[PDB]
């Protein structure tokens, strides 16, 4: 399937 | 940088104003799906890509965290607010122009930012809405957007159109005319 | 005039050669400026700004976010590519090539066309005509289409015969269109 990134969260 | 295709996987949007998110993913410069996020749906941009799925919860997870992390920048940033900047439109058509053969208008508003924008179409100064439709805000590698409205038409000798543009960059609503000649 | 917070986050590939050489690059952007980025030829996250600089060293920090993003290049981009070489980079979308005057100017219309890969010359009988032709930019429509405008500049005499030649990867053979007075 066609796959994406996470953001990650800020501090 | 220099490359043979670019892709973003994908692009994330969110913004104080409204507020409003927006997720998409985008192949050499064109959109391949958004998610809906209202209704949690993926909608493909390309009839060959409803082959494939897309989960819509990753959209509105990661959505979350851009959210998150905004507020998290207004505090440090001191709240610095976002520059208008002046969007630029043009009007064109999809093919040449033959009167009484079915053509699609084209309004391309680029340059903007941020991403909030009313594009309306206008027919002897009065507003158009059957045979509209827009793309997402596709991104530019500035960090502003474009956004393209169409309008399904039939030329005709008598008829002229506007495309309307109102941006926070612009003292006015912006007209764009287009003539059949 | 409302203010505004915005916040985007981009997961971007790029790729030549094939999956030979492939980049990625995932952007954090505070309004219009990237604040902080995954270069996978770097290998860590870098602040690009100072306001990213709190995200970069908390990223950093965690061993298994970095071994995700270091195998992300495989994961995200080279696998998504096999995707795109069995859909978007197998669409084939014919040009439409016509020729209308505009008359000491003609205009060569190439309209709805896919990939973005072409080549239009005039001539003139048989000598191809480089001077007094001008051409649009590449125009994208938004809708996986693009066109362009090829112009010539004519002072036409009897018997001459212009013709817009057209090269396209979806094209077994190039269109030519003829043109005379
Ligand atoms: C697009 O149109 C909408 C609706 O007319 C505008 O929304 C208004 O925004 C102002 C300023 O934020 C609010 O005070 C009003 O209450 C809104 N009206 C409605 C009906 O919601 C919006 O500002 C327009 N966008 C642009 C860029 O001009
Ligand atoms: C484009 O990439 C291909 C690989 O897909 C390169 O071709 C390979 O080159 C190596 C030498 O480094 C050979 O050992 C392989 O047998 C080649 N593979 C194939 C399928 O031909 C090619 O050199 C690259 N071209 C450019 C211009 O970078």
């Amino acid at each position: 399937q066609p796959m994406p990134m996470p953001e990650l969260p800020y501090p | 940088i220099v490359a043979d295709h670019v892709a973003s996987y994908g692009v994330n949007l969110y913004q104080s104003y409204g507020p409003s998110g927006q997720y998409t993913h985008e192949f050499d410069g064109d959109e391949q799906f958004y998610v809906d996020l209202g209704r949690k749906e993926t909608v493909w941009s390309l009839p060959v890509l409803r082959q494939f799925r897309f989960d819509p919860q990753f959209a509105l997870t990661n959505i979350a965290v851009l959210k998150h992390n905004l507020n998290s920048l207004i505090k440090r940033s001191n709240s610095t607010a976002a520059t208008n900047e002046v969007p630029e439109v043009t009007v064109f058509s999809k093919s040449p122009v033959t009167l009484g053969q079915p053509n699609i208008l084209i309004c391309l508003v680029d340059n903007i930012f941020p991403p909030v924008v009313n594009i309306t179409w206008l027919s002897n100064g009065h507003s158009v809405t059957e045979g509209v439709s827009e793309t997402s805000f596709l991104s530019k590698s500035d960090h502003s957007f474009f956004k393209i409205s169409y309008l399904t038409l039939l030329p005709s000798a008598e008829e002229s159109y506007d495309c309307k543009v109102e941006h926070w960059g612009l003292d006015k609503p912006l007209l764009k005319h287009w003539e059949p000649e | 005039s409302p203010e505004d917070f915005v916040y985007q986050f981009k997961g971007m590939c790029y790729f030549t050669n094939g999956t030979e050489r492939v980049r990625l690059v995932s952007r954090s952007i505070y309004n219009r400026e990237e604040i902080v980025r995954f270069d996978s030829d770097v290998g860590e996250f870098r602040a690009v700004t100072l306001l990213g600089l709190p995200a970069a060293e908390y990223w950093n920090s965690q061993k298994d976010i970095l071994e995700r993003k270091r195998a992300a290049v495989d994961r995200v981009c080279r696998h998504n590519y096999q995707l795109e070489l069995r859909t978007t980079l197998q669409r084939r979308v014919e040009p439409t090539v016509t020729i209308s005057p505009s008359h000491n100017l003609l205009v060569c219309s190439v309209t709805d066309f896919y990939p973005a890969q072409i080549k239009v010359r005039w001539f003139r009988n048989d000598q191809e005509e480089t001077a007094g032709v001008v051409s649009t930019p590449l125009i994208r429509n938004g809708d996986w289409t693009f066109q362009i405008l090829v112009m010539l500049e004519m002072t036409p005499q009897r018997g001459d015969v212009y013709t817009c030649h057209v090269e396209h990867p979806s094209l077994q053979s190039p269109i030519t269109v003829e043109w005379r007075a």
